[PDB]
């Protein structure tokens, strides 16, 4: 069926780098607006990351700079990489096909636990 | 960057009535919205999104208002498995950026 | 008209006055790149290319010299050495009604990044699977001509600006838009130096 799996998810030391990975099925993602969540435990959802289908991808102003989208369109899947991962950065991530004005987000992934060592 | 607060944080209602739920915006938001239900477990599913408009296949039994700063959810009926939590999310802003809420716990009895 | 399929002019074969451009009240917002205001009252070119149209307050900040978002993106790419400038007004008046003025669409659905000045005006359906909504729905079935619905109620933001952008060529240039200087009547009789034309 139609869905969003994750990996890259767990532990890692401050300072340290992780990478995130979003497979699909049944539905392409090269020519797929996404779109990656997070959640930390607890609290409300937050707009994470964006590639777009001509490459020119966005990143919020919280984690600009650190995280960086990639994706292996010869098998439809989706990445993220991470580094520095601080205090605040454990959460568990989401990934998102966002459409906007012709349909919000709607098919999310399992999601993803991410955090540090301490 | 438009703050949402939702209201009330907690609701306990008794089966097969109605329920109202309140979001309120900090700037205007005119018609701009969506409300996902995220049922403890996994990820959220829109309900309603814009002003009212009815997301394919979610129960009539949902009806979204308002407009401005301030927007509200209404359930016909509540059945057992209705409680989770609820969002709502603004979208003013497409282009890469989004602003969620504080959510609201609902329950039964 | 819009930003989808946006308007020009090419403007040649005149005398470039520019008293109004920038000095007129009601202009918002007004900056150039490569030439000062002045030295544009006093510069000299072969032709002029303008091109209006209309897009939302909040994307202003999208034209620009490679500037990267959604108009200037998938709608209206402009290069990255672009010299002239842009102009824009809040057409908060103009064009707007409370049954919302979206008679203009703009794109929120491209394949493949803009090449500059490149009109892509068209009517499609971006999709994932086989078929496009015609023949499919729900799914896939996206049609990249958004309206905007400009009603009063919007903010600032969200208001309709009007920017016209100025692109003057210098290739080969038998320069026919110039003209900053033309006055001083001949004192006679008297040994004088005169400077006609050169």
């Amino acid at each position: 069926e139609v869905q969003l799996v994750e990996s890259g998810g767990g532990l890692v030391q401050p300072g340290g780098s992780l990478r995130l990975s979003c497979a699909a099925s049944e539905i392409t993602v090269s020519r797929n607006y996404m779109s990656w969540v997070r959640q930390a435990p607890g609290k409300g959802l937050e707009w994470v990351s964006v590639m777009f289908a001509g490459g020119s991808t966005f990143y919020a102003d919280s984690v600009k700079g650190r995280f960086t989208i990639s994706r292996d369109n010869s098998k439809n899947t989706l990445y993220l990489q991470m580094n520095s991962l601080r205090a605040e950065d454990t959460a568990v991530y989401y990934c998102a096909r966002d459409l906007g004005v012709v349909g919000a987000t709607d098919y999310w992934g399992q999601g993803t636990l991410v955090t540090v060592s301490s | 960057e438009i703050v949402m607060t939702q209201s009330p944080a907690t609701l306990s209602v008794s089966p097969g009535e109605r329920a109202t739920l309140s979001c309120r915006a900090s700037q205007s938001v005119s018609s701009d919205l969506a409300w996902y239900q995220q049922k403890p477990g996994q990820a959220p599913r829109l309900l309603i999104y814009g002003a009212s408009t009815r997301a394919t296949g979610i129960p009539a039994r949902f009806s979204g208002s308002g407009s401005g700063t301030e927007f509200t959810l209404t359930i016909s009926s509540l059945q057992s498995e209705d409680s989770a939590v609820y969002y709502c999310q603004q979208y003013n802003n497409w282009p890469p950026g989004y602003t969620f809420g504080q959510g609201t716990k609902l329950e039964i009895k | 008209a819009s930003v989808y399929a946006w308007n020009r002019k090419r403007i040649s074969n005149c005398v470039a006055d520019y008293s109004v451009l920038y000095n007129f009240a009601p202009f918002f917002a007004f900056k150039c790149y490569g030439v000062s205001p002045t030295k544009l009252n006093d510069l000299c070119f072969t032709n002029v290319y303008a091109d209006s149209f209309v897009i939302r307050g909040n994307e202003v900040s999208q034209i620009a010299p490679g500037q990267t978002g959604n108009i200037a993106d998938y709608n209206y790419k402009l290069p990255d050495d672009f010299t002239g400038c842009v102009i824009a007004w809040n057409s908060n008046k103009l064009d707007s009604k409370v049954g919302g003025n979206y008679n203009y669409r703009y794109r929120l659905f491209r394949k493949s990044n803009l090449k500059p000045f490149e009109r892509d005006i068209s009517t499609e359906i971006y999709q994932a699977g086989n078929k496009p909504c015609n023949g499919v729905a729900g799914v896939n079935c996206y049609f990249p001509l958004q309206s905007y619905g400009f009603r009063p109620t919007y903010g600032v933001g969200h208001q309709p600006y009007r920017v016209v952008v100025l692109s003057f060529e210098l290739l080969h240039a038998p320069a026919t838009v110039c003209g900053p200087k033309k006055s001083t009547n001949l004192v006679k009789n008297k040994c004088v130096n005169f400077n006609f034309n050169g």
